[PDB]
């Protein structure tokens, strides 16, 4: 059984914590922690290792070299709150540093899908995940709508660049 | 103005003084014809070639090419670019 | 003395390896550190989203040989204007010949076996004299005192 | 555009630069600003097809592609009654260092 290190990046408020904990009890409900689940993907069963982020932000060598450590990122952003979805680009600007490579395996992550009245268009959403070369999924941490396809797909981009 | 820089085997390469000036040997023993006495043809011809490089890119704004240097002279070279003081 | 300023104001810049060399972008950070970036390979651009004040410049990614910017050894982003982003051109330097003559060799023979040459002990030296990021950013301090 | 280049005969070398425009008779005005010889007396040689003193030195192969100044083009000269070309070779480079295979 191999291990794979997610990481859930993204601005306050988007739902970085509410995605972890549907993915690990199912039991939507607040600190920077990690969480570990065992799960089956492609027949294969695998651990998931989750590191929701959060608080203030840092560029420290001890905080670099922690983001260094996940195999996988989550580029979370709010379809309501059009700041997070044009902060999405230093989020990967950061990803690609540390991981001192341009091909990360990382997938871009629409939440709150459940509300009435979207800011963010999937137009938007679709041109800038074609520029990243990275998938795009619309998820809603109220519903499970694509919980598991947000999480599934990214172990699925860490299993592709296995060289 | 041109001046003379012959080498070990009897070699004479004509070139222009600005642009022999590069080598630091060369400029203080200049009065218009330089011999050398265990330098031979086939590195003369080649720290002949860096004068014109040099002076070429030494200002250039844009991208300059890398100077060749073949392992069979890279160790003879080393040797004349260190008298030359160049 | 040589460090980047804390300006927190973004300047998108694009890094240009016109170099047959791999470049490796070392950046400058607030404390005077040299904190190398991913490399370029040979002719190659990304666009880094800098920020103004920082301090750059410009290595071999291998060799640590030196390398020019827009024609000098340091690169500050200015402030864009109308969105326009900022070109940094990297070339080669026109390196003195015995230098280029010590590049050449030192990538042909191991540092164990450079004593084994026929070269006198004044250029045994300065092979082993690999080029050192530290002495240039002392050097360079000093250059400019005016 | 200039193209660099080796005028080379016997055992001389002159390494001078002329555009790519410049005529091959432009060019023996300046072998005959070096080596006292008249361009009448002349013969220039790229590698060995007679040079026509009417061509531009582009017209003849030198391109500032394939004549950079730091490996010039090799253009032989004959002095006159004319000679045949001779170029005297270079000396040659030594046998490869066993550290350096
Ligand atoms: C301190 C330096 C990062 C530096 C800087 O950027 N430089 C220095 C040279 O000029 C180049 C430039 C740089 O590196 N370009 C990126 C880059 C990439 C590739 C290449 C290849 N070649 N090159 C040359 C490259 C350059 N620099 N200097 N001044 C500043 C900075 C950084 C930004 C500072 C101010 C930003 C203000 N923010 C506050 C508001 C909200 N925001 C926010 N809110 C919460 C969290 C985060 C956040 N961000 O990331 C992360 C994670 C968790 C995810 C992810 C991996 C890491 S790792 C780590 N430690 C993290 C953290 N905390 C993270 N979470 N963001 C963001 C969007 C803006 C002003
Ligand atoms: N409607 C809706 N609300 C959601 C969803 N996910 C999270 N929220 C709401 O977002 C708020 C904050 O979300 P939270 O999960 O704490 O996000 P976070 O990114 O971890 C915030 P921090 O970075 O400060 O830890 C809560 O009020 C929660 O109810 C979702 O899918 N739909
Ligand atoms: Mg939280």
């Amino acid at each position: 059984m191999t291990e794979y290190k997610l990481v859930v990046v993204g601005a306050r408020g988007v739902g970085k914590s509410a995605l972890t904990i549907q993915l690990i009890q199912n039991h939507f409900v607040t600190i920077e922690d990690s969480y570990r689940k065992q799960v089956v993907i492609d027949g294969e069963t695998c651990l998931l290792d989750i590191l929701d982020t959060a608080g203030q932000e840092e560029y420290s060598a001890m905080r670099d070299q922690y983001m260094r450590t996940g195999e996988g990122f989550l580029c979370v952003f709010a379809i309501n709150n059009t700041k997070s979805f044009e902060d999405i680009h230093h989020y990967r600007e950061q990803i690609k540093r540390v991981k001192d490579s341009e091909d990360v395996p990382m997938v871009l992550v629409g939440n709150k899908c459940d509300l009435p009245s979207r800011t963010v268009d999937t137009k938007q959403a679709q041109d800038l995940a074609r520029s990243y070369g990275i998938p795009f999924i619309e998820t809603s941490a109220k519903t499970r709508q694509g919980v598991d396809d947000a999480f599934y797909t990214l172990v699925r981009e860490i299993r592709k660049h296995k060289e | 103005m041109y001046v003379k820089l012959i080498s070990s085997d009897g070699h004479e390469f004509i070139v222009k003084r600005e642009h022999a000036l590069t080598s630091g040997t060369i400029k203080a023993m200049l009065t218009n014809e330089v011999n050398f006495r265990e330098i031979p043809s086939h590195v003369l011809s080649k720290v002949c070639m860096y004068f014109t490089y040099k002076v070429r890119y030494t200002n250039s704004s844009t991208e300059i090419p890398e100077f060749p240097i073949a392992p069979e002279i890279a160790l003879e070279l080393l040797m004349a670019a260190n008298f030359l003081d160049c | 003395v040589l460090r980047s300023v804390n300006s927190r104001e973004p300047s998108q810049v694009i890094f240009c390896n016109r170099s047959p060399r791999v470049v490796l972008p070392v950046w400058l950070n607030f404390d005077g550190e040299p904190q190398p970036y991913p490399t370029l390979p040979p002719g190659t651009g990304r666009r880094i989203h800098s920020y103004r004040g920082h301090l750059w410049l410009f290595r071999d990614a291998g060799t640590h040989d030196g390398l020019l910017v827009n024609q000098t050894e340091l690169f500050v982003p200015s402030l864009n204007v109308d969105g326009q982003p900022i070109f940094a051109n990297i070339t080669l330097p026109v390196y003195t010949l015995k230098e280029r003559c010590l590049q050449v060799v030192r990538s042909l023979v191991k540092p164990e076996n450079y004593r084994r040459l026929d070269i006198v002990r004044s250029l045994y030296e300065d092979l082993e004299d690999h080029p050192n990021v530290q002495k240039d950013l002392e050097r360079l301090t000093q250059e400019r005192i005016a | 555009m200039d193209v660099f280049l080796m005028i080379r005969r016997h055992k001389t070398t002159i390494f001078t630069d002329a555009k790519e425009s410049s005529t091959v008779f432009e060019l023996k005005r300046i072998v005959e600003g070096i080596l006292k010889r008249p361009p009448d007396e002349q013969r220039l040689y790229k590698d060995d097809q007679l040079l026509d003193d009417g061509k531009t030195l582009g017209e003849c192969g030198f391109t500032s592609q394939t004549a950079r100044p730091q490996a010039p083009a090799t253009v032989g000269l004959a002095f006159r009654t004319f000679e045949a070309l001779c170029i005297e070779p270079f000396s040659s480079p030594p046998e490869l260092p066993d550290v350096m295979k």
